[PDB]
């Protein structure tokens, strides 16, 4: 683990290199210390980031999705755009490398059924769907009683990492149907849920925690709610009723104070 | 140079316009080693006399014919001493040489799969659950002309499916270069040679029950004359025998 | 158990049918197709 | 006892998981394992072996033989004969050795080979453009398009067939199955370069089509294939 | 693990023995490569096919079987013939070699008994059979309710494979009673199923995991859904109602396409 | 493991000695193997015989005994004399001696409690019975919910071996209570079962597994149907009713044929 | 604690199966092993003891 | 078996838990990983760059 | 526990009684049967 | 098992995707920010 510098002395000092002066055009942090402005003691300083690396940052697994059994049947594509906590984390970062473990949280009992589906070919759409049978599906069948079902989806990318943002498009120029961002670029799979027994409640979490994270490009924060997911959209339409349609709230965490210098 | 000639003993195939010839597996024939072996007594090894070519009755080639098929050891169970020995013995093994033989002329046009199918399964021409009948896979030397796809084959008697595209077993023709095969192109070449070893799970079983192989030649592309009265051309096969063996000397299986 | 910076290969119920998938790789050639010729 | 504990996963049953389970049958001896001809570690290898497209489905040659050749007559100008848009998930490359075997995986990496042969008389003689566009581009229309990709021109005559490799050209490291615009393949598109020139006026040609996978090919992602169905009990 | 080779350099050519020409007759596939066609660059390519390898093709745990108690007791004859997708599977081959671990997926409770009776007997015809006693007939007893029962069967042949297909009859040649295929070459044994409760449900699925496979001759794959089991009839009647009688469909996956040329 | 001798060649051979003649009455087995009859090849024979030892043979635990709980009690005295499979297994030898590790599969839910009850003492004959309260007899409590419960019981023979079968009597010649057979000969304990609940169903089924089995003097397997257990006697009366009394069946498993020479 | 996994088949009762189950009776000693004569290990040591065939089973 | 307990604790799922889970998708290949600038291995060296504040903020 | 390109023979209850089936077999012959003559 | 006053690093399933957290942490700076110039 690496431990944050211990602060050094410092007496009194007149020098003709002033370290406090800058320039904030040049596009650099100021490399300024407590040791280049007041005059300082030794502080012997033991305390640790460690808690701030990627890996702790992303690493809790979150909560993605929810789904309800309708008729003992569910289906969820999986995706992190839907929960704006977890999706606010990964937008740090331009691009994301990681496996994932995903667990299954269900307040039902009896016997269920995680199919996970690879892109490319159709899912089962009810229970008793006959697709619920396959060769070389990989399914998980537990008991929502004793224990949670987990598995690790290994870094399923088609690139070296997944696009968080994507400012391209996945058709050329002139074709109407041009999807913008990112979920064109990737699709990490789908997850079936059926229950073969009736028993407990219909709701299922899905917790997903990124392991083995490797972060790109720094991204400025989310400053404003999710409208849409794979959008980056903040106008928000509260209601479409009447003569406050066409009425947009950007819906940001910006407040204001009543007099500068007063504060 | 194009020649090829293969000398098992006491006949000799002479071919002049020829490919390479497929080993099957890269695997020549062997006879049954000791480590491999089931049964306790000592087999016959005729050699040179049910070892050697064997050539069967000759197809007519035409506009509109589907294909053949001949289904091995059974082609040969009437060919000389090598048949004589499927009757009089349990079991046996072997390996075959089969050569193809089609020529036309620098005026016609065609092409013929002819590939060899281990366990080819065939399957009954059409509806309710029958097995196929020992009498229709086990033609003899006479093979089987597959006729085609229709509504109107006849379904008695557990017939074997006429369809070629569908390798009579249910998978696609196009799909059959996994076994070993070769075409013959007329404007390329003449005649075709497959060594196959035996195949089989199993060291030696019954020559007559079980038939090992199938030779099938599909006609891939239909045959012209172009300007010729030559519109059908013969389909000769030539098949020997190789390291075969027999053990179990009994009563001729035969009526 | 049955048998053996390391690896440990366990078999627990001491049957070789009983151990999973045997991930030791060695046999191949593709030239058994797509190349079975004489010369 | 010792102290343990059983996280997420423990009790699970994962169809796709690698465990040991107890031997029914203690002490059954197996038949002893001879050498079969033709063992097979890799299905990888039947993607390998060359399988004819079915180049010709349409309304009428589909369940038949016919299915498999084409066409060709001299021309006057040049013709695009015969288009095979590369998709893994296209009937064209799906029903093949190589296509159904990919078909069961999500996604690919490696180069296509593509051999065409010629079934005409030994007098007959053509030559031809075969090209492949790369992805992301417009199928060409125009012999002059096509042959700004990568291409081929095949004499015919003495050799029955050629090869175009259709070479590794991706963005990303993997191309999705199933067609989709974003990882999609391209074009492999057939023209006359000069002419199919038969002996006598009226004369044609017939063309076939295998494919296989090169060396360098990769399938990863398991799946079941859409080419097999059922709607019926077996019984 | 063995990755794919990687891609050579390669500049242009001018060749008097062309790699690009070659004869579809021989009977062999082409060895050209990206080196031989186009101009090729260096590429360093770590790709690996084991996922690709018969064991991890075959070895998944594909459902082979469903039962349902009846008055509490089913009864199943092993075997792949049932599901289509794994069928196929296993199709690809004509000789198959591999042991088997079976798991028992039932949403019944209480308590069930399996038992795994060898070829050549008597099963229990019901429950409270006096059969279900039984000295040397290899049963199980679980609970369903944690746990999923799992055994591994051995590879009982009479041969040195399984025949996935068989050219020959169980009879000689005048014999009436002839069968064709491999339902004669080989028995797996058959899984009774009891419960010696009421409880759950009634369904009983049986998972099957080859392991330990040897493959032998590659087939081309199934190209029809089959339509009865041990057989390769590809012929389908859909109805035997009336006029439709006797009208038989393949039920194959060739797509048509409008023009070619034009795709 | 011992595996099957591998069969090696012979020839022709003229010899003055037949192997194949010999005399059947001096009490020997034939030493005749196919190298003395007919001319033989070299096989190399990997078969073993492993799975027909006495301890694989006799290992797999069979149910002995079944008992119903009448009023939340039920009363098993340790023995193999009720199940003919198990019975028939044993007594293809004089004498046994074995541990076994005895397992219970019951229905019952709730708590279970089992005393071993050494021979020569009372055993509780009610639920509530106060010799369940027992400081030496050795008791066992089980939720039969998660888990069966077993325990190995080693050898108790007052011999070196269980006798299977016992040609004396307890008692003296003029003795008029004279006990024949093995009943007398020892006696393995008693097994009582009580419910501490209610819940489930009434069914107490004990398997037994013979372990580290030490076999002595084969017998004739058992060509009859047993009638009474500590018996032998093979003679069954099937009805008491009417003029069919005293009528007999032996009940053996031969089969007949219409003709020798035509099988 | 130790992490730790429960495949399936770890609560199973299988028949056929070998495994160590607690001693009742701790402490208790067999009475001694002596010598008998016919000592069988094998059961197919029964099978190649010649046994009469019932050649004449009819009727 | 070896004696074992379940100490409190040991079925939980705990959200912040460190465990090894199986992996569905066994011998997936990842696709390569190559060079991409801007890599960042801790969050702290987003807030050690100057960003402006907001000082302005009101009505 | 009770004892010991490896393997571990591992007694949890440690008596002998409680082990599983005894595996290791040397002792035999048919002779005691088939041949069971003085010359 | 998969690896290895002491410690060990012990991979129950085989594989390095169902490994838990990466723990062991080297690259880092942060001038790729804060000072990313030339000169």
């Amino acid at each position: 683990v690496l431990v944050v510098p211990d602060t050094k002395p410092s007496g009194p000092q007149h020098t003709t290199k002033p370290s406090i002066l800058g320039a904030m055009e040049i596009g650099a942090s100021s490399n300024a210390t407590p040791e280049s402005t007041i005059e300082t003691r030794y502080v012997y300083n033991t305390n640790t980031n460690a808690e701030a690396d990627v890996e702790m940052f992303l690493g809790r697994s979150a909560l993605w999705g929810k789904v309800t059994l309708t008729r003992q049947y569910a289906k969820w594509e999986i995706n992190f755009q839907e929960q704006a906590h977890i999706r606010k984390k990964f937008e740090f970062f331009t691009y994301l490398r990681f496996d994932m473990e995903v667990t299954i949280v269900t307040n039902n009992k009896g016997l269920m059924q995680i199919m996970f589906v690879p892109p490319g070919i159709d899912h089962p759409e009810t229970h008793d769907d006959r697709k619920w049978d396959s060769a070389s599906n990989p399914s998980v069948f537990f008991q929502p009683k004793s224990g949670f079902p987990r598995f690790t989806i290994p870094f399923t990318g088609l690139a070296s990492a997944y696009y968080m943002f994507y400012d391209g498009y996945d058709k050329p120029k002139g074709s109407d149907n041009n999807e913008y961002g990112i979920a064109p670029t990737n699709d990490m799979g789908l997850l079936c849920f059926r229950t073969l027994d009736n028993s407990g409640g219909n709701d299922v979490k899905i917790y997903v925690k990124p392991k083995h994270i490797t972060a790109w490009v720094p991204r400025p924060p989310r400053a404003t709610q999710y409208t849409h997911k794979y959008s980056t959209n903040y106008h928000y339409k509260p209601n479409s009723s009447g003569p406050d349609e066409h009425v947009l709230k950007d819906r940001h965490f910006i407040k204001t104070r009543p007099l500068i210098s007063s504060a | 140079d194009r020649l090829k000639q293969i000398t098992i003993g006491n006949s000799t195939i002479t071919t002049q316009d020829s490919l390479h010839t497929v080993l099957a597996y890269g695997e020549w024939p062997t006879y049954l080693s000791d480590i491999d072996a089931t049964s306790v007594d000592k087999p016959t090894h005729p050699e040179t006399s049910a070892d050697r070519f064997y050539t069967l009755d000759s197809v007519e080639w035409q506009v509109g014919s589907h294909g053949w098929w001949w289904k091995l050891p059974d082609a040969l169970k009437d060919m000389g001493v090598f048949g004589q020995n499927m009757y009089y013995h349990s079991m046996g093994r072997s390996g075959f040489i089969i050569h193809t033989q089609c020529n036309a002329t620098k005026f016609h046009s065609g092409a013929l799969i002819v590939a060899v199918i281990p366990e080819h399964q065939l399957a009954y021409v059409g509806g309710v659950k029958v097995n196929v009948g020992y009498d229709h896979t086990h033609p003899g030397q006479s093979g089987h002309q597959i006729r085609g796809p229709s509504q109107s084959n006849d379904r008695s008697g557990g017939k074997p499916d006429e369809d070629p595209l569908f390798n009579c077993n249910g998978t696609l023709l196009g799909n059959i270069t996994i076994f070993p095969h070769q075409i013959i192109n007329l404007r390329t070449n003449n005649s075709s040679t497959i060594v196959v070893p035996y195949i089989n799970c199993v060291p030696m079983d019954n020559m007559l029950k079980h038939n090992n192989l199938s030779l099938v030649i599909i006609p891939l592309v239909p045959l012209r004359p172009g300007s010729s009265g030559i519109n059908s051309v013969p389909i000769t096969v030539t098949i020997a025998p190789y390291k075969s063996e027999f053990s179990g000397a009994m009563e001729a299986q035969r009526q | 158990g049955a048998q053996v910076i390391k690896y440990f290969n366990i078999n627990y119920y001491k049957d070789s049918a009983s151990s999973g998938l045997s991930r030791q790789d060695f046999s191949q050639d593709p030239s058994k197709f797509t190349q079975p010729l004489v010369d | 006892g010792l102290p343990t504990r059983l996280p997420s996963g423990s009790q699970q049953f994962m169809t796709t998981e690698d465990e040991q389970s107890p031997n029914i049958l203690p002490g059954f001896h197996p038949s002893k394992k001879i050498h079969i001809p033709g063992m097979i570690t890799n299905v990888m290898h039947m993607a390998r072996v060359d399988s004819f497209i079915p180049i010709n489905n349409i309304q009428g040659e589909v369940g038949k033989v016919s299915m498999y050749y084409i066409t060709v007559t001299k021309k006057t100008v040049t013709e695009r004969i015969l288009v095979l848009p590369l998709e893994m998930s296209n009937t064209l490359f799906a029903t093949t050795l190589l296509g159904e075997v990919l078909n069961y995986y999500a996604n690919w990496s490696g180069s296509i080979t593509i051999t065409f042969m010629c079934v005409c008389d030994a007098f007959s003689t053509g030559k031809f453009l075969v090209a492949y566009t790369p992805p992301g581009g417009k199928l060409p229309e125009d012999r002059k398009q096509a042959m700004l990709g990568v291409h081929i021109i095949w004499d015919l005559g003495l050799q029955s067939s050629c090869t175009i490799v259709v070479p590794w050209i991706s963005s990303g490291f993997y191309r999705r199955t199933k067609a989709d615009s974003f990882t999609h393949g391209g074009y492999v598109s057939l023209w006359y370069q000069t002419a199919f020139v038969p002996p006598v006026s009226g004369g044609t040609g017939s063309i076939l089509a295998t494919c296989s996978a090169c060396p360098d090919m990769s399938v990863r992602m398991l799946r079941d294939s859409p080419m097999m169905e059922q709607k019926n009990e077996l019984q």
